[PDB]
DNA sequence: TCGCCCCCCTTCGGTGCTTTGCACCGAAGGGGGGC
């Protein structure tokens, strides 16, 4: 057990410890538990307790990836709710694309990591638990933890914090050695020759041992490929460990959820992964065991992903002396894929962006969101933003940020011609169109009624009113604009009193979750010139007053 | 030395705000700054059992190329007891906005001489991040009055007065206003002569332990109506809609005659002649919008709010108010950088300047309604920030129905 | 029958608007991956 000082911890104010009771376990988990507990007690990790301690929390056991060994777990859900809050110090996950090439690499792992860190003496009584004999012939033995238990809310942060303290003397003394520290897994790379490197490792292991952290040989990797964080590290490249996608004749909601997660995990190095059609299947469902038939689109999408995954891929490592470059391509239906590299055709990693933000948006906004996601990921992994290669003309972007009323920006980027390009699908005229018909549109619904009308009058004498059922105030106003675009020629001037409808359309959306707004977008794209003007309602303005008289 | 007891507001808990990602150069500067503050006892290393956190980042001005550590204590300041109730607050001098030249001095380092109530220190925690998450976050908390905490000027108030009293009685018409970590020092001397005595104030505070502003040339921008000699239906619609909106602000503005002028269902391009009794309404309402609104007075017990609109080609209009349509100030910001193309940098610079004017005028910053997507602002704004304070803000999408400020 | 972290996709519910539904946003459900 580490001689490191313990971290003081408290229960939330006014609360007590857990008094939950043990449940039955198979008398093969019990043997493993008794083997772990009798040995944990001899090492001082746990202590026998008695009836003066009135707390308890159930125990169970799952098996480790090393198949022979078991993992002891305590269902501390009740204790966790009553335990103080913590500030978690794990801020993210290291990525292999952020590693620099090293001459010598070692991967180490601590044995019994949590059980080597002592627990606050005053807190130990709350960790009371009872290991069970089958059939309750004998009463079980009660114990308490003296070290960090697996299942308690505070154990990960306290271990991570303590591990950082223990490592800090070695890091300060050796700034030429990089130590990636993830829980108890230590990646140690350097540019030393093999002999001096192994001496530094021996010294690091001995420093850990003095502080109570063993480094068993079974988890001491010294030769490539190194198994690390779900990857394989080679000297010049890295691969993700094999991804096996489920294959089913009948899919449930839960199966599809797992499939999408695997594909998301794969998208970090496999270029071109798409999950929109498969994730669409999850919408509107109400049970994880509900069988969902794959749509034709989802089958095609799945087959495309399967083709991509059958190819071998790898990432390379980071060269700080070269620029970072991020290239984005459009995939359709609000899906985007990117690659980050420094030399052409040698990806550091890949990724995808496909979030639908807002009810109405366009490709230029979504491209901007992809750029921002990539920029944040670049800061996290490499500490700097990359130079971008974007499938958008400079004229397009320039027309966007001059016409759009919100401030927006993109960092240094170079145009790359990889169709389909990102473009604006229409642009409203800044001045009225001479010779174009002028439509005065208006819609109105009755708030308690759920019935309304949309219509228009026209300087050319045309007029129209459609009655609407199960509508809203805002829908009728969109519906009135829909009619004007529907009945007008290639050029049209439209006057509305709905700030709501003007706000949507003036942002030039090319996609919408509303089918009504999507119909409007489709009509705007087919037009040649559109001028959209606003006037205040109920002020008897020429044109608007007559169409409002008529929607009544 | 004895500390002042401080509480959070009743029913409030300390801040719990996650640290955001930082570039390599900012993490490095934070590590070098914090390890020396560690050595000098200003901060102490802490662990995860402190459940509080506040984001930390760094700025490096073109005024001085050393990195300045910035802890965004906005959440902590909102939850800290007010010091007007504690009776240790700072009064604002009305003569500051009059001066010819106001220089801003960063005096936050003077706070590190006074210790912080040991029971309040846990609320000042922050976490330094790690490139590619090689390492868990590193956590510190303050032992002294922190920079950026609103209680630091309040607690240090008595000392700073004694530090300044010699200078200000040797200079009775220079006005000094302390806001957060800053001193706003204004005079009525030649722009070079004024700088000479700023150098003397710095070296005066230096024995114990910037930005050139000119409030005289901050111009208010009113609602101007366009002047053409021929007017279309659309021109008159735009004009009637603008005046109708301004009728919520100004007094006695009329539109019925122009409203009648657009009678019928006319083409938007048809030029309509202006009636004798329509021309009068325009020039009549032109002059209501001439000179300021009557009956609008600043209330120091309410918050200031600032709206900003992008107008294109580097122009940015803004209004500061406390109640809607009761603007205490309207303005237009414009800057030259020579890049020509950065909306987010321009807006960030517009915010600092607007907030700076409010400090000079009223003594506090307004809460900004920013015409930008939250995620676009948060991706870039810290790259352009140069102030030791940070105002409150919120994000609005701002469909401009009216062309009212420009 | 556990814990903590990051990621994506979907759903739900709180907030403010010179609203009466709508858009926005954060949290929480599901999944992937790590120790
Ligand atoms: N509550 C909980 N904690 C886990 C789990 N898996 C890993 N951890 C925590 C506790 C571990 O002690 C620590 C290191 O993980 P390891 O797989 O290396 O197990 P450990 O070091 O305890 O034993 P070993 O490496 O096999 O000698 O991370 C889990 O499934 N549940
Ligand atoms: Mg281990």
């Amino acid at each position: 057990i580490s001689p490191i000082e313990t971290v003081p911890v408290k229960l939330k104010p006014g609360m007590d410890g857990p008094k939950v009771k043990q449940w039955p376990l198979t008398e093969e988990k019990i043997k493993a538990l008794v083997e772990i507990c009798t040995e944990m007690e001899k090492e001082g990790k746990i202590s026998k307790i008695g009836p003066e301690n009135p707390y308890n929390t159930p125990v169970f056991a799952i098996k480790k990836k090393d198949s022979t060994k078991w993992r002891k777990l305590v269902d501390f859900r009740e204790l966790n709710k009553r335990t103080q809050d913590f500030w978690e110090v794990q801020l993210g996950i290291p990525h292999p694309a952020g590693l620099k090439q090293k001459k010598s690499v070692t991967v180490l792992d601590v044995g019994d990591a949590f059980y080597s860190v002592p627990l606050d003496k005053d807190f130990r009584k709350y960790t009371a638990f009872t290991i069970p004999s089958i059939n309750n012939e004998t009463p079980g033995i009660r114990y308490q933890y003296n070290v960090l238990p697996m299942g308690w809310k505070g154990s990960p942060a306290i271990f991570q914090s303590s591990m950082t303290k223990i490592l800090e003397p070695f890091r300060k003394q050796n700034p030429d050695i990089v130590i990636y520290q993830y829980v108890d897994d230590l990646y140690v790379g350097s540019d030393l020759e093999i002999g001096q490197h192994r001496t530094k490792i021996e010294e690091l292991r001995q420093h850990l041992l003095r502080w109570g952290f063993t480094t068993p040989d079974k988890k001491h990797q010294k030769e490539p490929p190194f198994l690390w964080m779900g990857y394989e590290l080679h000297p010049d490249k890295w691969t993700v460990q094999p991804i096996v996608l489920p294959e089913k004749d009948s899919w449930t909601v839960n199966d599809i959820q797992k499939l999408v997660g695997k594909l998301n995990w794969a998208s970090q190095i496999y270029a071109g992964i798409k999950v929109r059609q498969l994730s669409k299947l999850l919408r509107g469902t109400k049970a994880l065991t509900e069988v969902v038939p794959l749509t034709e689109e989802a089958e095609l999408e799945l087959a495309e992903n399967r083709e991509i995954l059958k190819e071998p891929v790898h990432g390379v490592y980071y060269d700080p002396s070269k620029d970072l470059i991020a290239e984005i391509q459009k995939q359709g239906q609000g899906q985007w894929t990117y690659q980050i590299y420094q030399e052409p055709f040698k990806n550091l990693k890949t990724g995808k962006y496909a979030r639908m933000k807002g009810a109405h948006t366009n490709d230029v906004k979504q491209l901007t969101e992809a750029v921002q996601k990539i920029a944040t990921e670049s800061i996290v992994i490499w500490g700097k933003t990359p130079k971008f290669k974007l499938p958008i003309q400079k004229e397009t972007w320039e027309a966007w940020w001059t016409e759009y009323w919100q401030a927006t920006w993109i960092p240094e980027w170079e145009f790359v011609n990889t169709p389909p390009l990102v473009k604006l699908w229409y642009q409203l005229e800044k001045e009225p169109i001479i010779g174009a018909e002028t439509f005065y549109v208006d819609g109105a619904a009755n708030r308690e009624t759920k019935l309304g009308k949309a219509g228009y009058v026209t300087d050319r004498g045309r007029q129209k009113v459609v009655p609407l059922t199960d509508t809203t105030n805002q829908k009728t106003e969109l519906q009135a604009i829909h009619l004007a675009l529907q009945d007008s020629g290639l050029e049209v001037n439209i006057v509305t009193d709905s700030q709501y409808a003007l706000g949507i359309i003036q942002a030039q959306p090319d996609k919408s979750e509303s089918e009504l707004v999507s119909q409007i977008i489709e009509q705007l794209i087919k037009k040649e010139k559109v001028y959209l003007a606003w006037v205040p309602a109920h002020k008897g303005i020429g044109g608007n007053e007559q169409v409002d008289k008529l929607v009544s | 030395i004895e500390t002042v007891p401080v509480k959070l507001k009743p029913g409030m808990d300390g801040p719990k705000v996650k640290q955001w990602p930082l570039t390599e150069e900012k993490i490095k500067a934070l590590v070098e700054i914090c390890t020396e503050m560690e050595k000098e006892g200003k901060i102490s290393k802490i662990g995860p059992e402190n459940p509080y956190n506040t984001p930390v980042f760094a700025i490096k001005k073109k005024d001085s190329t050393k990195w300045r550590k910035l802890v965004d204590f906005r959440e902590l300041n909102k939850r800290t007891q007010d010091f007007w109730e504690v009776q240790l607050g700072i009064p604002h001098p009305a003569g500051l906005k009059q001066k010819k030249s106001v220089t801003v001095l960063d005096v936050g380092d003077a706070y590190f001489s006074v210790p912080l109530d040991k029971d309040f220190r846990k609320y000042t925690a922050f976490t330094i991040p790690s490139i590619n998450n090689e390492t868990p976050g590193i956590r510190y908390q303050y032992n002294v009055l922190p920079q950026g905490w609103k209680g630091s000027p309040a607690i240090f108030q008595s000392s700073m007065t004694k530090i300044l009293e010699p200078f200000r009685k040797q200079n009775p018409d220079i006005v000094i206003y302390q806001y957060m970590d800053d001193l706003y020092v204004g005079s009525d001397l030649e722009i070079g002569q004024h700088r000479t005595k700023i150098e003397e104030l710095r070296q005066h505070l230096l024995r114990w332990g910037g930005y050139e502003l000119h409030p005289d040339k901050w111009t208010v921008q009113p609602i101007v109506l366009p002047e053409k000699d021929s007017w279309t239906v659309n021109d008159i619609q735009k004009l009637v809609g603008k005046l109708n909106w301004a009728s919520q602000i100004y007094a006695g503005i009329k539109v019925r005659q122009l409203s009648k002028l657009l009678r019928g269902t006319k083409a938007l391009t048809e030029v309509v002649p202006l009636t004798e009794e329509a021309e009068l309404e325009l020039a009549e309402n032109r002059e209501i919008l001439k000179e300021p609104v009557h009956g609008v007075y600043y209330d120091p017990s309410k918050d200031l709010i600032a709206e900003i609109q992008k107008q294109g080609q580097g122009q940015w209009t803004y209004q500061i108010y406390q109640e809607p349509f009761k603007n205490l100030k309207t303005g237009k910001y414009a800057r030259m950088k020579g890049a020509h193309t950065n909306d987010v940098k321009q807006l960030t610079e517009a915010v600092q300047k607007i907030a700076t004017e409010s400090i000079v005028i009223w003594g506090k910053t307004p809460k900004f309604k920013l015409p930008i997507q939250k995620e676009t602002w948060e991706a870039w704004w810290t790259e352009y920030w140069q102030a030791t304070w940070i105002p409150e803000w919120e994000f609005v999408n701002t469909p401009p129905l009216v062309k009212l400020w420009y």
